[PDB]
């Protein structure tokens, strides 16, 4: 809605699941995303990357770029 | 309705990368 660009859509969509957060927790994807989706994603998004992060945060923004862009080809 | 729509986008995007998974 307020954003659109394939990669931006996933970030805006993930932000909603993480509850207005620059990162998402593994447990959140398990209860917010099909158990199978949380496990697969929890692997893509590296270990978040913020200043006031938390003990167990993940960055879906890094994973979004890989889904629509992985290695040059 | 707003949150469910976001999950559809994340799930749809997740299935895209999964399609690249052999059997």
């Amino acid at each position: 809605m307020a954003d659109t660009d394939t990669a931006e859509q996933v970030i805006a969509s993930f932000r909603i699941l993480a509850s207005d957060k620059p990162y998402i927790l593994a447990e959140e994807l398990r209860r917010e995303l099909p158990p199978d989706q949380a496990q697969y994603c929890i692997k893509r998004m590296p270990a978040y990357s913020g200043p006031g992060s938390v003990p167990g945060a993940l960055d879906y923004a890094a994973f979004s770029s890989a889904l629509y862009g992985e290695s040059d080809l | 309705g707003k949150k469910a729509e976001a999950v559809a986008t994340v799930v749809a995007a997740v299935d895209q990368a999964r399609v690249r998974e052999p059997r």
